């Protein structure tokens, strides 16, 4: 494929507008259409549109027609996807993606995930979850880490700074009164949890919060 | 009346070529290709180098990029369209 | 519009099997210039960007491992796999690339079958942090089981406990796949130590009894 | 920036009155001296002073290339004479850099660069992928006047892992 990078992850107002970015890596947007396609959440792909960098010729579909702006600079090598005056039903994660002649989009992006909510930005509560006093041991422990009444998404849970990596479930979010809820599972050896020190690291960029929880036993 | 404004930037571009630039006078052609955009003209564009030679052509960007100027003379004839 | 539709919705195959899934849309994608079929099959992995897996109905894309066979032509299309790896889980779009505006499929989200598991439950009484905090969030794991449907159950002193409970399952694991599920009952401080031992039950299809995880005041 | 130039080219002789500064804003006045191509030669050295214009050379994209031990151009310093070329010495992008170049020698015609003949990887040497299709660059109608009536699409390539997206005009 070929190398595309999407601007962050967007919380809009209901009724603004928000501008995505979609810059190319290692060649020329001139040489292919940029498309940008929507997926809604639990929803199929929906083809929002395409560009030429060419010649700036768009083509919209006629359900985002009015509300979607395809634009394309060729000294910046960047696509634009602007969107006007979004609702809930906006709130989806927008992929641009690249392709040639025959209109098969062969490489895509990150996508770019836009939440259109009034919900205030909150910082999220990092607690540290160890098992109960008096637990049969077995050369399995696991522990928790929950991150409760934050907004909006996403968080990124790591443990040991990313270097536990295998036995690692971390649990989608969930939306409670305007909140997310999160947890996350790591089951290592009982042999080696309370000698090495394991810590749940909850970053939250859109409230620049940065937590670093050590598990403690008791 | 088209004809006589075209014989007259004619008139003055010959002015302007009467060496590689007008001498002591080139930024009134650069005064001129700022304000139309253009550089040079298809009747003598071997002569249209050396306002890029000697940086008088003007240049929103020098370091980089590869293209082509515009018409001078088809900048006067759009002015009339 | 062509309207895709892909059969079957849900597809559950063991490690090894052939595996195939079609696709039709409302109008013949064949273009009688070039006698090519204009379709497309994606590959979206849980959490991923959608890649290109096979355009052209049949063309496979650089890069795909030879196992992936587009085949079909005019309005019957079929993506099949030889033989399905345990990293063959994804959800798997078709794309007909032929006539403005570009319609995505339904989707068929492939499942794969393993040897029936039981829950590895564990059990996380409120972190202390939170005891000071206000709130009190009973925490249960269900990790690696199979297959995806489960069923849990909380139970305050012997009284089964609904309403509160917030439930996230992760997608299915791309080594062992196996499913986990996080149960987390949310409570006040009062309510929290106006009773005693928590309880939480698991009833799954490998056991017929619940798996129970109980914990006391200490 | 990239694959970009500020001042390598020059160096044009008027000669005759062939049309040659055609294409210094081609907006107007381009036209083909005499349309009714022969196999290149070998890619070597370059000599500054006869090409006019900017010599593009192909690898799987366009590339232009400036004058090797690199080249100055801004005004006001006191110094005598320009006289620096470039270099093209290059083998197949597998095994090396670039396929082959293309420019404009100094009286108003094209001279290839190319590589020893042995899909396009195997034996290709100048942007010609076909007999009738050639990569699409800003200045193919001024090296290729013959084929401006050539349709123009995107497609893409590969060179060991890379992906390369191309514009590609044809004849159909
Ligand atoms: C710039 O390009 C033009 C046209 O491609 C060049 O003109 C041509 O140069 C070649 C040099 O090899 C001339 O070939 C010569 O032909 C004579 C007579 O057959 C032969 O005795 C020589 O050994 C040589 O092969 C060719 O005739 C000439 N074309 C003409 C005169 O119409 C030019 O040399 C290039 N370079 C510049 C202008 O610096
Ligand atoms: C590359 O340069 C050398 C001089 O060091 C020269 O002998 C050789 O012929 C050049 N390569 C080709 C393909 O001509
Ligand atoms: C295109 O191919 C046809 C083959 O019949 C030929 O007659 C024609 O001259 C070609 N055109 C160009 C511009 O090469």
């Amino acid at each position: 494929e070929v190398q595309l990078q999407q601007s962050g992850a967007e919380l809009v107002k209901p009724g603004a507008s928000v501008k995505l970015s979609c810059t190319a890596s290692g060649f020329n947007i001139k040489d292919t259409y940029i498309h940008w396609v929507n997926q809604r959440p639990e929803q199929g792909l929906e083809w929002i549109g395409r560009i030429d960098p060419a010649n700036g010729h768009t083509q919209y579909d006629p359900k985002f027609q009015g509300k979607a702006t395809i634009t394309a600079d060729t000294s910046s090598n960047t696509a634009y996807l602007q969107l006007s005056s979004l609702t809930s039903e906006d709130t989806a994660v927008y992929y641009c993606a690249t392709s040639d002649y025959s209109y098969a989009l062969d490489s895509w992006g990150q996508g770019t995930s836009v939440t259109v909510s009034s919900a205030k930005t909150t910082a999220p509560s990092v607690y540290p979850l160890a098992p109960v006093c008096g637990d049969t041991t077995g050369s399995s422990v696991t522990l928790g880490c929950l991150v409760k009444g934050y907004f909006p998404e996403p968080v990124t849970l790591t443990w040991n700074s990313g270097s536990l990596s295998s036995g690692v479930h971390t649990f989608p979010a969930v939306l409670q009164s305007d909140l997310y809820t999160l947890s996350s599972s790591v089951t290592v050896t009982s042999s080696t949890w309370p000698s090495q020190s394991i810590t749940c690291n909850v970053a939250h960029p859109a409230s620049s919060t940065k937590v670093d929880k050590k598990i403690e036993p008791r | 009346i088209a004809k006589d404004v075209k014989q007259f930037y004619d008139q003055a571009l010959q002015q302007a070529v009467v060496d590689d630039d007008a001498n002591n006078a080139k930024a009134v052609v650069k005064t001129f290709h700022e304000t139309l955009n253009c550089c040079g003209s298809s009747t003598l564009s071997a002569l249209t180098t050396s306002m890029l030679k000697n940086n008088l052509c003007p240049s929103g960007s020098s370091i980089i990029s590869n293209l082509f100027k515009e018409d001078c003379h088809q900048k006067i004839d759009e002015l009339f369209s | 519009d062509i309207v895709m539709t892909q059969s079957p919705s849900s597809l559950a195959m063991s490690v090894g099997q052939k595996v195939t899934m079609s696709c039709k849309s409302s109008q013949s994608l064949l273009n009688s210039n070039n006698q090519k079929n204009y379709l497309a099959w994606y590959q979206q992995k849980p959490g991923q960007s959608p890649k290109l897996l096979v355009y052209f109905a049949s063309t496979r894309e650089s890069g795909v491992p030879d196992r992936f066979i587009g085949s079909g032509s005019g309005t019957d299309f079929t993506l099949t796999i030889s033989s399905v790896q345990a990293e063959d889980l994804a959800d798997y779009f078709c794309q007909q690339h032929y006539s403005t505006p570009y319609t995505f499929g339904g989707g068929t989200k492939l499942e794969i079958r393993r040897a029936d598991a039981a829950p590895t439950v564990s059990i996380f009484p409120p972190s202390s942090e939170q005891l000071t905090s206000g709130g009190a969030s009973v925490v249960c794991f269900l990790n690696n089981f199979y297959p995806k449907d489960i069923n849990v159950k909380w139970k305050i002193d012997g009284s089964e406990r609904q309403n509160g409970v917030l439930n996230s399952w992760t997608d299915q694991d791309s080594k062992d796949s196996t499913y986990s599920m996080s149960s987390t009952l949310t409570l006040t401080k009062d309510e929290y130590e106006r009773h005693n031992s928590y309880t939480c039950e698991a009833t799954h299809k490998t056991s017929t009894s619940p798996i129970v995880k109980s914990f006391n005041r200490n | 920036g990239s694959w970009h130039i500020n001042r390598t080219a020059l160096n044009c002789n008027d000669s005759l009155h062939t049309g040659f500064i055609a294409s210094l804003f081609y907006t107007h006045s381009f036209n083909s001296s005499g349309c009714p191509h022969y196999p290149p030669r070998q890619c070597g050295v370059v000599s500054a002073k006869t090409v006019c214009g900017p010599v593009y050379c192909f690898t799987p994209s366009p590339v232009v290339v400036g004058t090797t031990d690199r080249l100055g151009a801004p005004t006001y310093t006191w110094g005598e004479n320009e006289t620096d070329v470039f270099l093209l010495n290059s083998t197949r992008p597998p095994l090396g850099s670039w396929f082959g170049c293309t420019w404009m020698n100094s009286s108003g015609y094209t001279k290839t660069c190319g590589a020893p003949p042995c899909t396009y990887l195997k034996c290709g040497s100048g942007p010609w992928l076909t007999p009738r299709c050639l990569i699409d660059y800003p200045y193919r109608l001024w090296h290729y006047p013959c084929t401006v009536n050539y349709t123009i699409f995107k497609i893409r390539m590969y060179v060991g892992g890379v992906e390369h997206r191309l514009t590609a005009a044809c004849n159909f």
